[PDB]
């Protein structure tokens, strides 16, 4: 439960949803975006596991 | 060798998409966000209800993996008639993880279940190369 | 005329369904055992029949009406309330409630058929919608947004407050970007509390009609309610 609520976290970002961040913003602000929260689901995976 | 090894996933496609009238601030189609189109956007008041930009309705498809747009609410799975009581004020459902499992129909008001389309891991099961090319 | 033991205010955070479900929400809510105002005060008790107070709207306001004649007709909600600038009108029509934001000086406030009347000028917005309309209680609850005025409300069909549970229902969401710090109730009784932010822990049962709250920060137990996510400890 705490790791797919963790997907709805924004860590930061503009939005918690992927497809928010692409339609909102220019794909070289995207990037950073997604980026964002690639890090935020990533460490998520990573406790999970760990 | 000889085994099960676990190499991918399978997931089911979408084949069509749904997009679901007033053709007319408030109550107008539109013409924060740094992409040159916004007209793809729904707007509720811009900050991110009403003032949505245009878009053409289609049809409401029914019991296959679609990708549906509900009010500027996205997302991809199956759609089926929901036995959900919805108070008339209420127009998404959420599960205990707080995802989405149900909208409203904005035309028709009908509430529908989304049941997310089927995956799941890709298991090959190998006799190995030395004995057969073979695989389940 | 404090009357405090009062603890109903809840409402329905957003337009979203839940089954079954526990869930805890931050947002501005009348906390349990606050002291509601119980209109002694009102002008029609008063002196002369006159001059019942203007209130502060403070982040939003918790009023209920227990006058099962409908004699109570309706709200002013602004600033100066002396024409100087916008305020929002809100009356409760034999048939229908009608919604103005003119400017003006004076409407009921100076027996029966008593003058409804106002300078009504410069409206921007104008709404329409249902009326209101044995005992029955009208609970609302005002709110106040960047850009909205949203207005919560359950009539529930009660001479003795302490009932069961019943959680407001937004009535209305007006897309009026008015600064509203004084309102004024007009009578032609009440209990008025002020929302305060806070966390509640809002029971959904199946068909999703939230059945019960707890106040996380009104006592230990209720405290340990919340962190656990649960009415049973
Ligand atoms: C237009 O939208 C309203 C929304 O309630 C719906 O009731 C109506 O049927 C729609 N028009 C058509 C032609 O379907
Ligand atoms: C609202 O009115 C009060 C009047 O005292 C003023 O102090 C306040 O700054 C106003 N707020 C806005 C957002 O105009
Ligand atoms: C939901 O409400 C209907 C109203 O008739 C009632 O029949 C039904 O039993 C209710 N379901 C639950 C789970 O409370």
């Amino acid at each position: 439960n705490t790791l797919v609520k963790q997907l709805s976290s924004k860590f930061g970002a503009i939005s918690s949803v992927l497809n928010d961040i692409l339609s909102r913003l220019d794909p070289p602000e995207a990037e950073v975006q997604i980026d964002r929260l690639i890090t935020g689901r990533l460490q998520s995976l990573q406790t999970y596991v760990t | 060798e000889k085994g099960i090894y676990q190499t991918s996933n399978f997931r089911v496609q979408p084949t069509e998409s749904i997009v679901r009238n007033v053709t007319n601030i408030s109550n107008c189609v539109a013409d924060g966000v740094s992409p040159t189109k916004l007209n793809d956007l729904c707007f509720t008041n811009f900050e991110l209800a009403t003032v949505c930009g245009p878009k053409k309705s289609t049809n409401l498809v029914k019991n296959k993996c679609v990708n549906f747009n509900f009010n500027g609410l996205t997302g991809t799975g199956v759609l089926t008639k929901s036995n959900k009581k919805f108070l008339p004020f209420q127009q998404f459902g959420r599960d205990i993880v707080d995802t989405t499992d149900a909208v409203r129909d904005p035309q028709t008001l009908e509430i529908l279940d989304i049941t997310p389309c089927s995956f799941g891991g890709v298991s090959v099961i190998t006799p190995g190369t030395n004995t057969s090319n073979q695989v389940a | 005329q404090s009357y405090t033991n009062f603890t109903r205010g809840v409402y329905y955070p957003d337009k979203v369904f839940r089954s079954s479900v526990l869930h805890l929400t931050q947002d501005l809510f009348l906390p349990f055992f606050s002291n509601v105002t119980w209109f002694a005060i009102s002008g029609t008790n008063g002196t002369k029949r006159f001059d019942n107070p203007v209130l502060p709207f403070n982040d939003g306001v918790y009023f209920a009406s227990t006058e099962k004649s409908n004699i109570i007709r309706g709200w002013i909600f602004g600033t100066t309330l002396d024409s100087k600038t916008q305020s929002l009108l809100i009356v409760n029509n034999a048939t229908n409630v009608f919604i103005k934001v003119c400017e003006f000086q004076f409407c009921n406030d100076p027996e029966s058929e008593s003058g409804v009347y106002s300078s009504a000028n410069n409206c921007t917005f104008e709404y329409v919608s249902q009326p209101f309309l044995f005992k029955n209680l009208r609970e609302f609850v005002f709110k106040n947004i960047d850009g909205y005025f949203k207005i919560y409300s359950k009539h529930t069909p009660g001479r003795d407050f302490p009932q069961g549970f019943s959680a407001l229902e937004p009535l209305v969401d007006l897309p009026i970007g008015i600064n509203i710090t004084r309102f004024q109730t007009l009578l032609a009784d009440y209990y008025v509390g002020y929302l305060q932010p806070r966390t509640f822990l809002l029971k959904y049962n199946e068909n999703g009609t939230i059945t019960d709250a707890v106040d996380c920060a009104l006592d230990p137990l209720s405290e340990t309610k919340c962190t656990l996510k649960s009415f049973t400890v």
